[PDB]
């Protein structure tokens, strides 16, 4: 249920309603439109107070108090229409992470592994 | 103003163009504005915090991060040629540290990085070279 | 558009004697040595915009500028005019208007 | 003394008399009076100023430069046309 | 599927905050007394019923002047059809 | 110590109490300039002394450019004189120093940011924006721009010894905050 909401939902929900205009009043009027082509994803980071932004493992987020989240990203494509007349990778919001899903590192190891991580398999 | 005042009280490491970069407020209005409210700081009575956001902007190692540490302090008992702004001389510890190793990274990407000038560093690296005696720790 | 300071110049001064010799002598109509004049600003115009390709340079001793109503007036003294020729000119007196 | 000036100079008592033609039929003096017109000019054509226009003139302590462009100057009795024109004159 | 960055993120994190690139797109960037009367009576007589905004436009002169004419020899009709318009 | 501050600049302005007219003025002078749509005066230069002077339509003018309190006074009564030439009946008034400017070196480099650290109330020193250090004097009122190098410069004063009074007091600081 995690991971098809993240494969496929994620560009179900931004694609059904991928654009947007402003109808601009004028005499010779106009008009713009911003639009959003592929939703991107990330890895599990933290941005820290002073502004590193490197990665990130659950046992030091149990310690920290954190949140296991990565980051989003959106390919915006903007236009212009001039009446048509037509003449970018955005954060938008950590999501946190379930933990064993495909975008999680610790999906990926072994045994020993999570032996050196201090995580019990 | 009082958003970099957070930059200072809290120890935070925030510069004019990225304020620029979000507000519009002419620079020359902007600092004698910053100014007087100083002064009524002052009437109701340190550029090392600005390296590893850059550090963290070109994804380096803590050895590299803490290489253009040890050079930017030693930097300034050196002297000569004195501050001439320290954003450049950060970004010069930077190129001089990277010069140390081999990462594929070279003036033109960090140019267009921290938004700077490709020339200057060069003229800064003049007498970095000179001064490549006095910064060797290991 | 279309200004006048090219009618004091050695053509400019040129085609105002060949006008007035007309007039004054002969029996040639009045108000239409203007329109000539009118057309010596606008050919002379489009004439040394297109058709020059001399560049000069000049150096000398300034004494006297003026502006007055977007006309530069400039009086160089001992000046060198460097044609692409270098003319050696005591006292050049230098009269510039708006080209825009 | 300039080949181009004399190339310059017949291209314009030419362009003059091919236009006012137009209106020396308006106006039905002669056609031969505007011949007369362009033979007199000509024979009349056989103290240094500078007549032109400026578009940038800087000036820095007492140093003058100005960007000069398009016009006609005559020094020491002698035609010259140009195109661009720079004057680094110094007034103390 | 969704493709993943796999990078030292803060390359891509610098982008996201204040960054010091700005703009690099086109998106929503935005008189004598005697003299100035006779051409407000050369005015007057082609438009006299005329609102003070077009006037100040096709004058573009002394306006403070243009004011003192325009009280001067002029009766600024306030309401009605012929709005801010002299007689 | 043994150093005077040399001076840069000093500032006077000169109101003859007339009105003239600006085109009639430009169409006759010489060494003047002026512009009505950039800003409606006319500047009127001397070759002796190098100085400048901005003629307004009210009888005013500024004199700027000098060095010395006469070479500042004798050109405004050059400055008086060739309104009076034209044909107008200005008169050499009002004569008030606007400011003097002096700039200096002390030949040691200065300690900057202990200096700032310590002077906070006077001192002024933002790395990125001003290479130097802006310290304002309470007593007498002077600004001061100090350099790393040693530059010295000083403003806001209209007589010569608040300028050399500024530097005696502030040389055994700037003596203190030294380097090599």
């Amino acid at each position: 249920s995690f991971n098809q909401f993240v494969d496929y939902t994620l560009q179900d929900i931004i694609c059904e309603d991928s654009t947007l205009i402003l109808e601009q009043l004028a005499q010779i009027s106009r008009k713009y439109e911003i639009s959003f082509g592929k939703i991107y994803v990330t890895k599990p980071m933290v941005n820290e107070s002073d502004g590193v932004t490197h990665a990130l493992y659950p046992q030091e987020a149990r310690l920290r108090n954190l949140t296991y989240s990565s980051g989003l990203f959106v390919d915006v494509k903007k236009r212009t229409y001039e009446l048509k007349y037509e003449l970018g990778k955005v954060f938008i919001g950590r999501l946190p992470i379930m933990l064993r899903s495909k975008n999680c590192y610790l999906s990926e190891a072994t045994e020993s592994d999570l032996y050196k991580l201090k995580e019990c398999p | 103003a009082s958003i970099l005042i957070g930059c200072r009280r809290a120890e935070v490491a925030r510069t004019f163009k990225e304020i620029q970069s979000l507000i519009h407020v002419k620079t020359k209005e902007f600092g004698k504005t910053l100014n007087i409210m100083k002064n009524i700081l002052r009437g109701k009575s340190q550029n090392l915090t600005y390296i590893p956001r850059f550090c963290s902007h070109l994804g380096l190692p803590m050895q590299v991060t803490t290489s253009a540490e040890y050079t930017a302090k030693k930097c300034k008992e050196i002297k000569e040629i004195a501050g001439k702004s320290p954003i450049t001389i950060a970004v010069v510890s930077i190129y001089l540290n990277i010069l140390l190793f081999q990462i594929p990274i070279t003036a033109a990407k960090v140019g267009q990085t921290l938004q700077v000038t490709e020339g200057t560093i060069k003229s800064g690296y003049k007498i970095l070279y000179e001064h490549r005696d006095k910064l060797v720790d290991p | 558009g279309y200004y006048e300071l090219y009618r004091r110049s050695t053509i400019g001064n040129s085609l105002v004697d060949a006008l007035d010799t007309l007039i004054s002598d002969g029996r040639i109509e009045a108000s239409l040595a203007m329109r000539v004049l009118e057309t010596f600003d606008k050919v002379v115009a489009e004439t040394l915009k297109d058709n020059t390709q001399s560049k000069l340079t000049v150096k000398g001793n300034l004494d006297t500028y003026g502006f007055c109503d977007d006309v530069w007036t400039f009086i160089v003294k001992n000046c060198q005019v460097t044609v692409e020729s270098v003319i050696s000119v005591d006292k050049l007196r230098i009269v510039a208007c708006n080209s825009k | 003394s300039n080949a181009e000036a004399s190339r310059v100079y017949e291209i314009i008592v030419e362009s003059v008399v091919n236009e006012v033609r137009e209106d020396f039929e308006n106006a039905g003096i002669d056609e031969q009076t505007l011949q007369d017109l362009k033979n007199i000019w000509q024979k009349k054509l056989t103290e240094n100023l500078m007549l032109c226009l400026y578009d940038k003139v800087t000036r820095t302590k007492a140093r003058w430069k100005c960007s000069l462009k398009d016009g006609v100057v005559t020094i020491n009795r002698n035609d010259y046309t140009f195109q661009k024109a720079q004057v680094e004159a110094e007034w103390v | 599927r969704i493709t993943t960055l796999d990078e030292t993120v803060g390359v891509t994190m610098s982008h996201t905050g204040m960054s010091m690139r700005s703009d690099n797109s086109n998106f929503l960037k935005v008189m004598p007394k005697k003299e100035i009367l006779d051409y407000l009576f050369k005015l007057f007589d082609e438009y006299d019923y005329w609102s003070l905004k077009g006037l100040k436009e096709r004058t573009r002169q002394p306006e403070a002047h243009l004011k003192e004419c325009l009280d001067k020899v002029a009766t600024l009709v306030k309401k009605g059809p012929y709005a801010f318009k002299y007689t | 110590s043994g150093i005077v501050p040399t001076l840069q600049n000093i500032v006077a302005t000169v109101t003859l109490g007339c009105r003239l007219d600006l085109k009639t003025v430009a169409l006759h002078a010489r060494n003047a300039e002026y512009n009505p749509k950039r800003f409606a005066a006319v500047i009127m230069r001397i070759r002796e002394p190098k100085t400048t002077a901005l003629i307004f339509a009210s009888g005013k003018m500024v004199v700027t450019g000098a060095k010395s309190e006469d070479d500042s006074k004798l050109a405004s009564r050059k400055y008086a004189r060739i309104i009076q030439k034209i044909g107008f009946a200005a008169k050499f008034t009002d004569f008030k120093i606007q400011n003097i400017v002096g700039s200096c070196d002390v030949k040691f480099p200065i300690r900057l940011e202990g200096l700032a650290f310590s002077h906070g109330t006077f001192s002024s020193y933002e790395p990125e924006l001003f290479p130097g250090l802006i310290y304002r004097m309470v007593k007498p009122k002077i600004v001061l721009l100090i350099f790393v190098s040693g530059k010295i410069v000083l403003t806001g004063a209209k007589q010569r010894e608040e300028i050399y009074q500024a530097f005696e007091a502030i040389y055994p600081v700037l003596s203190e905050f030294r380097k090599m």
